[PDB]
């Protein structure tokens, strides 16, 4: 019953977990509460080794002990917060944190974790108020200088940029060395300044600490299968996704399960997320062999069993470190192959993920030290899209003239032909080919409804639609669940884009700008006088922010045009009206990327080190179009002007991405599933021989 | 308005 002595064994258990031992620092702590029970410290240290563990249900019991016994603790209050948050219960988390801030107005950890639930909601000038805040109060505080930077980066606010930089490098620097998990989140790494080294030794490091989430489950390595005998010669692939959902990854392939040769292969997917509702979910549902809902199976030691009892030989992990994600599933190690898919932009750093599925272009050899897995290369783009699914009503348009241009006033929908077809008077320009209609009471009628901002109308019996209310007319052909069953009318005026400019768009989020990129831009621009670029309020706040920075630089506000975010089948298509993309270099554009292409709208970008920043050149030249790859800011500015002065030009690449889009193999599934599948079988052989997984580079 | 679904961090 002696304090002394359960305060020694204390002493002994915080020596114990510093010596990384976390097996033995339990064991003590339990002890030294055994002595004593009315022990705060014992407590709130025993709870938070539980929470490194994963085991909060108990870690969060333990907390509450140490409040009871010392109402004072504000440490313990912070942290049982971080549990209740990793628990999905925010409303309790939020009044811990506040309550911390209540008794302690100094204590910094409580006002950085309350900035991060802000974070977290999106309401981002809150969260960096609180971050502010917090490193007032305690100048050093990795965390919170982490967080904050990337806020800011969210909004383009770019006060200090280049000190803000070199700051953050120093810091993940320190904390790599000292061997303390780095603030930078992985997610994040690819848009700061550090080495490569640097960016996987991060990786490296969230993949431990799955490695330790799963260790206390104690299970024994699992047998795999040696050959495809008890699964009737196929091979079963497992894919593993938070986002079989409304959400980009499903939005690219959705149709893959759906394409898998049955005879060769059996498909599984587990969703670690519950049904949404939507069109994706069960189109995935309806095709794949096998569909598995894992959010049912909160533990990842039954979810591990019950993917090795469906005998998987390739499990694919869709996730790596994006929200949702659960790799503790891969850290089971259930497959005898575990290989990286499309989801991550980057390496997971971590020994039980095998391969990285890529090709040449975005991860060339001279750079595979960058990941920790072996590279596994598809022989064009390991990117792909569901366009030509998702929407068909992009094939073809036609076109108003309203005085020859290809992206004034636009008309797209699958009965578009039947309709022209109806009308006295079109004209056929040849590239396909794009039919015109000429400035009659027909497009007039149109114009006018653009005009007064009217829903829809009908000619000749064909629905016309507003392409800016689509929600209202087909809730779901405007999310991308549907196809369009009408005509829709789309045009510059309706996003009060100049008729008669060079518009360059980037549809991206912001923060993929820096104060690079946009001074890129800004060159572009001055170079090129009846021209504007068009942005996205993605989010709002940062629009300001861009319009001071495109001040300084010497841009007049009417040179920059901000629209607002808008639903999947509007973003995509409004793309038409854009005359060139300019690409973010030091982030491209992924699925805007493929977004942006199908609307037959050229890209210009200028391929870097990281995979995030190599994605839109593989896309490039999978479609055939090196001359909009370039190889240094200098001659990516001189593309971007030569295609906005040079409308001769400019025509030309137009078309070829028009035609390219369908006859390259980029937008192709089919073509796509059976290299992935060529893969597969490469990578399924070479195990079977008996050998450890090595480059797949061919 | 409208906001859409995108890719973000673990947090
Ligand atoms: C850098 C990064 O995280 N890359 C990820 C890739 O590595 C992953 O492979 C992709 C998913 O697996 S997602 C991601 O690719 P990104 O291009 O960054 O897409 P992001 O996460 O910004 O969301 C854009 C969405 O908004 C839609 N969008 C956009 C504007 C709009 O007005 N309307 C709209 O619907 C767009 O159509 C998209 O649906």
């Amino acid at each position: 019953s002696c304090p002394t002595h359960a305060d020694s064994l204390n002493n002994l258990a915080n020596i114990k977990r510093e010596q990384g031992n976390i097996e033995e620092a339990v064991r003590l702590y339990r002890k030294a509460l055994e002595v004593f029970p009315e022990f705060a410290a014992a407590h709130s240290n025993l709870a938070s080794v539980l929470q490194q563990q994963g085991k909060l249900q108990e870690a969060l019991m333990h907390y509450k002990e140490a409040i009871r016994i010392s109402p004072t603790f504000a440490d313990a209050y912070s942290n049982m917060g971080n549990t209740l948050k990793e628990m999905q219960d925010v409303q309790g988390a939020l009044q811990c944190y506040t309550r911390a801030i209540q008794i302690n107005p100094a204590f910094a950890d409580a006002h950085s974790n309350l900035a991060s639930i802000h974070k977290d909601s999106g309401n981002i000038p809150e969260a960096i108020a609180s971050y502010r805040t917090a490193l007032k109060l305690k100048p050093d505080f990795p965390d919170a200088y982490c967080n904050l930077a990337h806020c800011l980066q969210i909004v383009c606010d770019w006060t200090d940029y280049d000190e803000r930089m070199k700051k953050l490098v120093s810091i993940v620097a320190d904390q790599l060395e000292k061997n303390r998990l780095p603030s930078v989140h992985p997610h994040h790494s690819m848009l700061y300044p550090l080495s490569h080294g640097f960016r996987k030794a991060i990786a490296e490091r969230h993949g431990n600490l799955c490695l330790d989430k799963i260790n206390v489950l104690h299970k024994p390595p699992y047998e795999h299968p040696k050959d495809l005998k008890l699964s009737d010669g196929r091979l079963r692939v497992g894919y593993v996704s938070s986002d079989f959902g409304n959400h980009p990854t499903s939005h690219l392939m959705q149709s893959i399960p759906g394409m898998h040769n049955p005879d060769k292969f059996e498909v599984f997917c587990y969703a670690l997320s519950p049904d949404d509702g939507t069109n994706f979910r069960v189109k995935v549902m309806a095709e794949a062999n096998h569909f598995i809902d894992l959010s049912q199976i909160p533990c990842n030691g039954k979810a591990a069993d019950r993917i090795h009892q469906d005998g998987i030989h390739i499990l694919v992990n869709m996730n790596g470190y994006t929200k949702g994600a659960r790799n503790e599933l891969f850290a089971l190690r259930p497959a005898p192959i575990q290989a990286m898919w499309l989801g991550y932009p980057g390496t997971s750093g971590a020994l039980f993920m095998d391969y990285i599925i890529t090709d040449q272009e975005t991860s060339p050899a001279e750079v595979a030290e960058q990941y920790s897995e072996k590279l596994a290369y598809m022989p064009h783009t390991f990117f792909i899209g569901d366009h030509a699914n998702m929407f068909p009503h992009l094939k073809k348009k036609a076109v108003i003239d309203f005085k020859i241009y290809d992206n004034r006033i636009v008309l797209n929908g699958i009965d578009l032909k039947a309709f022209l077809d109806s009308l006295p008077d079109v004209k056929i320009v040849k590239m396909l080919n794009m039919p015109v209609i000429p400035m009659n009471t027909i497009a007039e009628a149109v114009i006018e409804m653009i005009n007064r901002g009217q829903i829809q109308i009908t000619i000749n019996g064909f629905s016309i639609s507003n392409g800016l209310a689509t929600t209202q007319i087909n809730n779901k052909a405007a999310t991308g669940e549907e196809v369009p069953r009408t005509i829709i009318v789309t045009t510059r005026s309706q996003y009060g884009l100049p008729e008669d400019a060079i518009v360059y768009c980037n549809f991206n989020q912001l923060y993929k700008i820096d104060p690079s990129t946009l001074q890129m831009w800004a060159n572009i621009l001055k170079r090129v006088p009846n021209s504007v670029l068009w942005l996205l309020r993605f989010p709002a706040v940062g629009e300001p922010n861009i319009q001071q920075y495109a001040q300084n630089m010497g841009l007049p506000q009417n040179r920059i045009i901000f629209s607002p975010v808008a639903p999947k089948e509007e973003h995509v298509r409004r793309g038409q009206l854009a005359d060139v993309c300019l690409d973010t270099p030091l982030c491209n554009g992924h699925t805007t990327g493929m977004d942006v292409l199908w609307a037959g709208t050229p890209m210009v970008t200028m391929p870097g080190e990281t995979l995030a920043s190599r994605v839109a050149a593989s896309q490039l030249t999978c479609l055939g179009c090196l001359e909009l790859i370039a190889k240094n800011r200098q001659e990516y500015e001189d593309i971007a002007v030569k295609l906005g002065t040079d409308l001769e030009y400019l025509k030309k690449v137009r078309g070829k991405v028009w035609k390219q889009r369908i006859s390259s193999p980029l937008f192709n599934t089919k073509q796509y599933t059976m290299e992935l599948e060529r893969l597969y079988l490469q990578m399924w052989e070479h195990y079977a021989a008996g050998n450890k997984p090595d480059h797949m580079i061919k | 308005p409208v906001s859409v679904p995108y890719a973000s961090a673990q947090s």
